[PDB]
RNA sequence: CGUAAGCUGGAGGAGCGAAGAUGAUUAGAUACCAUUGUAGUUCCAGCAGUAAACUAUGCCGACGAUGUGAUAUGAUAUUAAUUGUAUUAGAUGAUAGAAAUUUGAGUUUUUUGGCUCUGGGGAUAGUAUGAUCGCAAGAUUGAAAAUUAAAGAAAUUGACGGAAGA
């Protein structure tokens, strides 16, 4: 039978696209049907935020962060618990930013 | 027969959903001697059709009383001793339904072809 | 013991509808009028029926007791609820009509005598 | 064997239909009374599903 | 004995509605089995077509229930058919005929050409497919008799029709589909709309708002 | 034919003519048009007044009123429709409609009802689901946002505000007693109280 | 005309890397792990013609239910909107289907608008033989003797997981 409307990736009018590389694994994936993620961290830590204060020359400056962009290959991304097995009812779910 | 079959198969979806009016975007002198014959009978109500230096067009107005209609493709010569064979096939019963066959006289029943004793194209069949 | 079964409670919804006057609101004195009216095995059961029935009673004169209906508690209830307000919304003369409003009450030619914004 | 035929649709009824209902009106005179009289209509089951039967109403009686 | 639950029954019981066309004409959906018995007694016949046990696994054994089914029928032009799935194979048919009647229909009948003459045929031509079985009931000439396989020929003795031509297409087998499937082949030959249907019929009232106010009081 | 006098000051109070931000395709007719800041259609009050009268038509030569049931959902609309049942004698539903009460004949109350009244389509729709499967005749008071399903008659108004659903069932207590008694309408001004909170 | 490999000729070679050789694991590893390492993958001129080359849905033509979007563009209108044509994404109903599913896979036993190609229980088998292509590897066409009562598709109830959550 078959599993998703979809087929694995949302592509439609198209007949490729060029493959990206996983960061953990190596294995080339097509850029549709990977898995990406987007955080952002701080330089530094919460626990030494006061700490930096009496240590300052300045007067008052701002703490700077930094984003990320990631990209898995699917065994990879399941095996780390970053996507999960959901209900099949519940797979038509899309949860947009 | 594209003009035809094209006709046929848009009142069958008009008829069941029980629409009152139709408006088809051709006109065709085989279709105007069509729903002469089906306005003797009594199986529909007036139309009309407007010439506009175009393909044409038709506009019949229903009154729901069609079961099925149909054309066949392709047009077979039909002799008189087979119109027997023909009518067992695509009526339901031998009380009532019609067919039209070309004959050199004109779009005319099974009845007028056996009264008359002429055997010619066959056309389609309502009821 | 602390989660009351179903046999009790529902024993107990009955003898609230067919012997809802001779209630009160101490306690004590429901253990009695249980001994007149229902049949029981035991002695332990009986006391968990005569402290679920205040518990149910005192629940119908101040709180929402729901899936449960007598007919002698709301009859009152409502006759408090019938008194009429001196004042009600008609009283008022001017009725505020918009632009768009304004065409049709002109349209149907009506006689009521209205006020923009 | 006889067949109820609805006034909208103009086709007979079947006898297993359960959407069927045949809508009874009191006839009332000018200024508003009682009589003692009903008129009927019939409606066909496949009519009333999609949402066409109050325009048809409409236009029976007012017009 | 039997007892009016549904108020519909309670007309029948005081004899107020006389007879079957009332309530067919008028489409009034019967949810009583002493409806049709008290309108019918000793006209009533019955039989069994198939009977077959199901078996569904579990964890230690397999529970295991018996499936019946039960045509009920007239002698002119009423036919039903039910099913129904027990433990027992007693109380399998039992509840099954019940069913039945709850399930109960008329049927049109005509003749072969004329207009005078005793009615024997079914009138046109109809196909009824339920499941990958399509049967296809021809009308006949009179002195034929019902020439069809084991199980529909009986169904066809129970609505009254003397003769008729049959044929058959897909995986008749399996009994159950078999059997809904003629069901349906003689409901469509009755819903054709026919040039002579084109008078006005009289218009009428619902029984059950003339004999409100017995009802009530 | 009867004619609505002051009853229009009731509703342009209550804002009965009110209508939603858009409109299905099967209301159409009853829009006269919309306001332009905040976009919101409203209703010809008078074709609501011909499906006021259609409605009581259908209504009255019942033999026995009892057998007319009522059906509401929203918790303002209890004591509006207690008020309306009694002088109708009908008898009112109240809450979460129980599935198989016409149907299935183990319930605690089963009834067998002809005409039934729906207060909002959307909010009742097992009622709607049921009249489906018994032959019943259905009246129901849709916004300009419904579907018309299983319905037959439609008296448009506003069902959103609680004030204005006490206000149609206060028009349609009067016709029915204008209808079987020959009395003046529109008596006591002061009893729409009894309705409302 | 035709991704990717693979062939002859000349240019180039940073990283990656079949074949080959070493270090651990193992009863045994010539496999997974790790360190090296050649052809290749880059450019120009030509042969070759196979893929789960899949939307597993040939091409043309008439009619179809509401709601939210997307690309291009025209009219009304004017800073506030609702509207035309051609494609396209999704949801809810309706039909059809063995079912999963579904604006066609609909208008069908009440079977017909026109035209090309393919299949007939599994296995032997895309195997032999002949013919036509190619530098070669190989490609297109394509059987039988002897065998066998099953092979298969969609979906319910259990049992199991060196499967996941509360
Ligand atoms: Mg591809
Ligand atoms: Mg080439
Ligand atoms: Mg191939
Ligand atoms: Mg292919
Ligand atoms: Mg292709
Ligand atoms: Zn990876």
């Amino acid at each position: 039978p078959v599993k998703r409307k979809n087929h694995g990736k949302n592509r439609k009018n198209r007949g490729s696209c060029k493959p990206v590389q996983c960061d953990k694994c190596g294995r080339c994936v097509p850029k549709d049907k990977a898995i990406k993620r987007f955080k952002i961290v701080p330089l530094v830590e919460a626990g030494s935020m006061d700490d930096v204060k009496v240590a300052s020359i300045y007067d008052i400056f701002e703490v700077p962060r930094i984003s990320y962009k990631n990209q898995y290959c699917i065994s990879c991304a399941c095996h780390a618990r970053i996507v999960r097995v959901r209900s099949r009812q519940g797979r038509k779910i899309r949860y947009d930013g | 027969m594209k003009q035809l079959s094209n006709l046929c198969k848009a009142i069958n979806n008009a008829s069941r959903a029980g629409k009152r009016q139709l408006l088809l975007h051709e006109s065709n002198s085989v279709t105007r001697d069509f729903l002469k014959q089906m306005l003797k009978h009594g199986y529909i109500t007036k139309y009309s059709y407007v010439d506009d230096k175009r393909k044409g067009k038709t506009i019949v107005w229903l009154n729901g009383r069609l079961n099925k209609c149909g054309a066949i493709c392709p047009n077979y010569k039909v002799s008189l001793d087979h119109i027997e064979n023909y009518r067992s096939r695509l009526l339901p019963a031998r009380q009532f339904g019609h067919l039209l066959f070309s004959t050199e006289k004109g779009i005319i029943d099974h009845n007028e072809c056996i009264g008359s004793n002429l055997g010619g194209s066959i056309l389609g069949f309502f009821y | 013991g602390n989660i009351r079964n179903r046999v009790i409670k529902r024993a107990a919804r009955q003898i609230v509808e067919k012997h809802f006057l001779s209630l009160d609101k101490s306690f004590d004195d429901n253990l009695l009028v249980v001994q007149d009216v229902a049949l029981v095995q035991s002695k332990r059961v009986r006391n968990q029926i005569a402290g679920y029935v205040t518990h149910l009673y005192k629940c119908i004169l101040k709180g929402t007791a729901k899936k449960l209906y007598i007919k002698s508690h709301e009859d009152e209830r409502e006759k408090k609820e019938n008194i009429m307000p001196k004042d009600s919304i008609m009283d008022t003369e001017v009725v505020e009509v918009d632009p768009m409003t304004l065409e049709m009450l002109n349209k149907n030619e009506y006689r009521g005598n209205f006020k923009l914004i | 064997f006889e067949r109820r035929i609805c006034s909208f649709t103009k086709r007979p009824i079947a006898s297993s239909d359960k959407s069927s209902v045949q809508i009874t009106l009191a006839d009332i005179d000018e200024n508003g009374r009682l009589l003692n009289t009903i008129s009927t209509y019939d409606v066909c089951g496949v009519v009333r599903r999609n949402g066409l039967s109050d325009g048809y109403l409409t236009d029976k009686i007012f017009g | 004995e039997w007892v009016p639950k549904t108020k519909l029954g309670k007309l029948v019981k005081d004899r107020k509605i006389q007879s079957l066309d009332t309530i067919f004409t008028h489409s009034l959906q019967i949810r009583e089995a002493g409806i049709v018995d008290f309108l019918l007694g000793q006209n009533i016949r019955d039989e069994v077509l198939a009977i077959k046990s199901v078996q569904k696994q579990t964890r230690a054994g397999q529970k295991t229930s018996i499936k019946a089914v039960v045509a009920i029928g007239d002698g002119k032009g009423y036919v039903g058919i039910g099913t129904f799935s027990s433990k027992d194979a007693a109380t399998a048919i039992k509840t099954a005929a019940s069913k039945a009647k709850c399930n109960i229909r008329p049927v049109r009948l005509g003749l072969w050409q004329g207009e005078m003459g005793q009615v024997h045929t079914v009138t046109t031509r109809a196909s009824g497919k339920c499941g990958s079985s399509v049967v296809k009931i021809i009308p006949a000439p009179k002195g034929t008799g019902i020439s069809a396989s084991s199980v529909p020929k009986t169904i066809l003795e129970l609505a009254g029709v003397k003769d008729a031509y049959t044929q058959c297409f897909g995986a008749t087998y399996t009994t159950e589909n078999f059997a809904k499937a003629t069901i349906e082949a003689l409901e469509k030959s009755s819903s054709l709309f026919l040039p002579s249907q084109w008078t006005e019929p009289i218009k009428q009232l619902n029984p059950l708002m003339e004999f409100s106010n017995h009802l009530n009081k | 034919i009867p004619i609505p006098e002051d009853f229009v000051k009731l509703i342009l109070i209550s804002q009965g003519h009110l209508g939603g931000i858009k409109t299905s395709k099967h209301m159409g007719r009853y829009v006269y048009g919309t306001r332009k800041p905040e976009n919101i259609k409203v209703i010809d009050i008078e074709k609501t007044w011909e499906k006021f009268i259609l409605a009581s038509r259908m209504f009255c030569s019942l033999q026995n009123p009892s057998e007319a049931v009522v059906v509401s959902t929203k918790t303002f609309g209890r004591k509006g429709v207690l008020k309306f049942c009694e002088a109708t004698n009908a008898t009112p539903v109240i809450g979460r409609f129980i599935p198989g009460t016409f149907c299935n004949n183990q319930v605690k109350r089963p009834l067998e009802p002809r005409v039934l009244i729906v207060s909002d389509p959307f909010a009742d729709k097992q009622a709607l689901d049921e009249s489906s499967y018994v032959n019943l005749q259905t009246v129901a008071f849709c916004n300009t946002d419904n579907d018309v399903s299983f319905v037959d008659v439609v008296i448009p108004m506003n069902n959103r505000s609680p004030v204005s659903i006490s206000t149609g069932l206060f028009i349609l207590s009067r016709l029915v007693r204008f209808m079987k008694t020959g009395e003046p309408l529109d008596e006591n001004m002061k009893e729409i109280e009894l309705f409302i909170y």
